[PDB]
């Protein structure tokens, strides 16, 4: 089968500025008469994959001058030569030239801004939640950048690992920040034998803290 | 106007069948090689199985080959999947595709259908609200949230104040707990205007026909 590998995963650029974006097969994909099928698609996450470049290096329908493909034997290029908003999304290669037909992993087009701390915010158990016998701490950690923090909780003044689930939101369109939920589920009866409950925000050194006890 | 549309979509016990319709409408279907294409949780991209405009040709990777059969009715203007013999490595969102069988390979995708092979069971989210308390103490901002837990399948839809309250909002992607799902929303309003004017969020699950309002009260 024709594995294809893109190149890099995820790719900050400002908003203006150019873009590659490298594929490359693990072996051939010319047909008979010359020609190679590879396709270029873009999906944003509330969307369908759309079709952009074809056969390595023609724009489909509609698709602007910016985006052009290039690409030789094995090694295969998308190029987004003055990046805008409406561009930012998942990238795939595709090769339609061998059954299977095979696509590349994705390639995250995301937009640079300048960093920006978190807004911590913790919440504990709620009283509904404790009379199923369950405590979960939740922590919001929000509107920052770079994507990249780490959550680290506390339970009466030591690390606490277990129990800990976190999730990330995609890119904000609007302000080009991250955003962390990191929930800390614990029975209600190891929750009732402690007070203090942190969560803190690091990278960023020094963290941004928050606190209460029960 | 030309459009694919996607159905049959739900959740299987492993091992089970289940069939996906694809109703083509704007273009001589007959005329079009036709694919299904899966997107899996990861975000992975995999073409499952391709069918020529007569039928005549068909083809599969060998991950699906004997469990899923292509076919199509040109007359009713549909491409079917039938899946078989159920595997959790099946759980993906499910898209249609066209192909020119007279270049321009998926030119045009529907909207997808999502498919869960799991003996995980139909369950009701749990809704929880996220007041703040003592802490500190205060600010011009709020935060307050709404933790909805220990649901199954995907998805939950979250507003506050029945979509009127929709600026600074975050509603973060479901995880797994156990066999179950867990999602949390944040929204962020004036310290003047909470708990002065109603917090409340609207929570849907259509998998159980339930849904769950909360509004936030503080502590």
């Amino acid at each position: 089968d024709v594995l294809m590998t893109q190149s890099p995963l995820s790719l900050p650029v400002s908003l203006g500025d150019q873009a590659s974006i490298s594929c490359r097969c693990s072996q051939s994909i010319v047909k008979s008469n010359g020609h190679t099928y590879l396709e270029w698609y873009l999906q944003k996450p509330g969307k369908s994959p759309k079709l952009l470049i074809y056969k390595v290096s023609n724009r489909f329908s509609g698709v602007p001058d910016r985006f052009s493909g290039s690409g030789s034997g094995t090694d295969f290029t998308l190029r987004i030569s003055r990046v805008e908003a409406e561009d930012l999304g998942v990238y795939y290669c595709f090769q339609g030239s061998h059954i299977p037909w095979t696509f590349g992993g994705g390639t995250k087009l995301e937009s640079k801004r300048a960093d920006a701390a978190p807004t911590v915010s913790i919440f504990p158990p709620s009283s509904e939640q404790l009379t199923s016998g369950g405590a979960s701490v939740v922590c919001f950690l929000n509107n920052f950048y770079p994507k990249d923090i780490n959550v680290k909780w506390k339970i009466d003044g030591s690390e606490r690992q277990n129990g800990v689930l976190n999730s990330w939101t995609d890119q904000d369109s609007k302000d080009s920040t991250y955003s962390m939920s990191s929930t800390l589920t614990l029975t209600k009866d190891e929750y009732e034998r402690h007070n203090s409950y942190t969560c803190e925000a690091t990278h960023k050194t020094s963290p941004i803290v928050k606190s209460f006890n029960r | 106007d030309v459009k694919l549309v996607e159905s049959g979509g739900g959740l299987v016990k492993p091992g089970g069948s289940l069939r996906l319709s694809c109703a083509a409408s704007g273009f001589t279907f007959r005329n079009y090689g036709m694919s299904w294409v899966r997107q899996t949780p990861e975000k992975r991209l995999e073409w499952v199985a391709a069918i020529s405009g007569n039928s005549l040709y068909t083809s599969y990777p060998d991950s699906v080959k004997g469990r899923f059969t292509i076919s199509r009715d040109n007359a009713k203007n549909n491409l079917y999947l039938q899946m078989s013999s159920l595997r959790s490595e099946d759980t993906a969102l499910y898209f249609c595709a066209r192909h020119d069988d007279y270049p321009y390979f998926f030119d045009v995708w529907g909207a997808g259908t999502t498919v869960t092979a799991s003996s995980a069971k139909t369950t009701p989210p749990s809704v929880y609200p996220l007041a703040p308390g003592s802490a500190a103490q205060t600010n011009s901002m709020v935060t307050l949230g709404c933790l909805v837990k220990g649901y199954f399948p995907e998805p939950v839809t979250v507003t506050w104040n029945s979509g009127s309250l929709s600026s600074g909002v975050h509603t973060f992607p479901a995880v797994l707990q156990s066999d179950l799902y867990t999602l949390s929303s944040s929204v962020t309003v004036p310290s003047s205007t909470w708990p002065s004017e109603t917090v409340t969020c609207n929570v849907a699950h259509p998998a159980s026909s339930t849904k769950v309002d909360k509004k936030i009260v503080p502590r």
